[PDB]
């Protein structure tokens, strides 16, 4: 599963 | 050997500003995630704001969105807060902390102080509790020192220049409503030598270059 | 917004017991995103648990942690006296970020009953120089740290015009002491007789009243 920090560069990338 | 230590205490008037710092050593700063996070006086945690490796992207706690800015400075390996319109409800102990890669906070900061009021630095006024048979039990008597109206935080008291330790409590200080704050010091001695033993209390606040040592004379009557 | 209950607020047991700490989210919990963290007094917080049930490096193995959904607990297997600390849950997410902590549960040391020993001080000729008499009455060691303390003067019950202070659990013995400390104005305190400091405790069989008459 994706780790949180995984999510998180994605949470980033697109916002 | 992986640490965050943060700047030193700070006092504001309201509507003022206050940017705390966090140097880490120890690890590759760029990598992690930071946030910062307070804790009121007697509260519990408040996580204020999340800031990205590279320092572009920020997210805020939405209490906080508007009168916060997070930055990070690469060259430095510094972490900033600033938090802007400041209100003595403001008044907290900030911390920084890293965020692991699974998410949660595995170092912390040891903390910034930052009080928020009108108030202007004061030394404390040290007044005696002096023993008497009011202050006395069975062979066994209580006597003080009152360490009134002094602003900032902190103040440190010690009895008989540190050779007094057993049996005292140095209350914590409580804010009162002129915005000033006082607290007591206390020992419990025994009565039988009250008339040949010496009892002072060393009261120290630094915020104001203050230091007085007041004798706690006994009461006979 | 998701909300962390923890249970109880105060828990207290002796050295050498297992603790046993709730957390209950408002709705579930994503992932198991979910930490616990411990703060001694004066100290910063440290992570125990993460993922939940994971034990942070360094951390001993005494602590550990279960749960899913909205329901987590932590437990302290065998406590000892390094434990006796505020302990706070936290939730997490990371699209959008979030992160919210429990209120913190106090875990107290928990000892014989001790009835507490009162004193009472009247404000010293110096403070009553400058327009102000503080009045301070001391509860000493004393367990558990529940205590009721009222002011009367001249037989009027007080009102609004104290504030109290606590210790922190004495290293030594884990007794409370608590000061209640009465302001009036040079002014107000010199109409007055007879002042008297009376103390409420499950320790005392009846309230311990100590008082002065102004001038002796």
């Amino acid at each position: 599963l994706d780790s949180f920090k995984e999510e998180l560069d994605k949470y980033f990338k697109n916002h | 050997q992986e640490q965050l230590v943060q700047s030193g205490a700070e006092v504001k008037k309201p509507g003022a500003s206050v940017k705390v710092s966090c140097k880490s050593s120890g690890f590759t700063f760029s990598y992690f995630y930071l946030h910062w996070v307070r804790q009121a006086p007697g509260q519990g945690l408040e996580w204020m704001g999340i800031i990205n490796p590279r320092g572009d992207g920020t997210r805020y706690a939405q209490k906080f969105q508007g009168r916060v800015t997070m930055t990070r400075d690469a060259s430095t390996g510094t972490l900033y807060m600033e938090l802007r319109s400041l209100r003595s409800e403001d008044t907290a102990v900030y911390y920084c902390a890293r965020g692991a890669d699974h998410g949660a906070f595995d170092i912390w900061g040891q903390g910034t102080m930052v009080t928020v009021s009108s108030a202007s630095t004061k030394g404390p006024s040290v007044f005696p509790l002096a023993p008497s048979s009011k202050s006395t039990s069975g062979g066994t008597a209580a006597l003080g020192c009152l360490v009134k109206d002094y602003f900032p935080e902190p103040v440190t008291v010690s009895w008989n220049s540190g050779a007094l330790t057993s049996g005292v409590h140095t209350f914590p200080a409580v804010l009162q409503s002129s915005g000033l704050y006082s607290l007591s010091s206390v020992v419990t001695v025994p009565s039988s030598s009250l008339g040949t033993q010496t009892y002072i209390c060393n009261v120290n606040h630094k915020p104001s270059n203050t230091k007085v040592d007041k004798k706690v004379e006994p009461k006979s009557c | 917004e998701i909300v962390l209950t923890q249970s109880p607020g105060t828990l207290s047991l002796s050295p050498g017991e297992r603790a046993t700490l709730s957390c209950r989210a408002s709705q579930s919990v994503r992932r198991n995103y979910f930490a616990w963290y411990q703060q001694k007094r004066g100290q910063a917080p440290r992570l125990l648990i993460y993922d939940a049930s994971t034990r942070a490096t360094g951390i001993p193995d005494r602590f550990s942690g279960s749960g899913s959904g909205t329901d987590f607990t932590l437990t302290i297997s065998r406590l000892e006296p390094e434990d006796f600390a505020v302990y706070y849950c936290q939730q997490y997410d990371s699209s959008p970020p979030m992160y919210i902590f429990g209120q913190g549960t106090k875990l107290e040391i928990k000892r014989t009953v001790a009835a507490p020993s009162v004193f009472i001080f009247p404000p010293s000729d110096e403070q009553l120089k400058s327009g102000t008499a503080s009045v301070v009455c001391l509860l000493n060691n004393f367990y558990p740290r529940e205590a009721k303390v009222q002011w009367k003067v001249d037989n009027a019950l007080q009102s609004g015009n104290s504030q109290e202070s606590v210790t922190e659990q004495d290293s030594k013995d884990s007794t409370y002491s608590l000061s209640s400390t009465l302001t009036l104005s040079k002014a107000d305190y010199e109409k007055h007789k007879v002042y008297a400091c009376e103390v409420t405790h499950q320790g005392l069989s009846s309230p311990v009243t100590k008082s002065f008459n102004r001038g002796e």
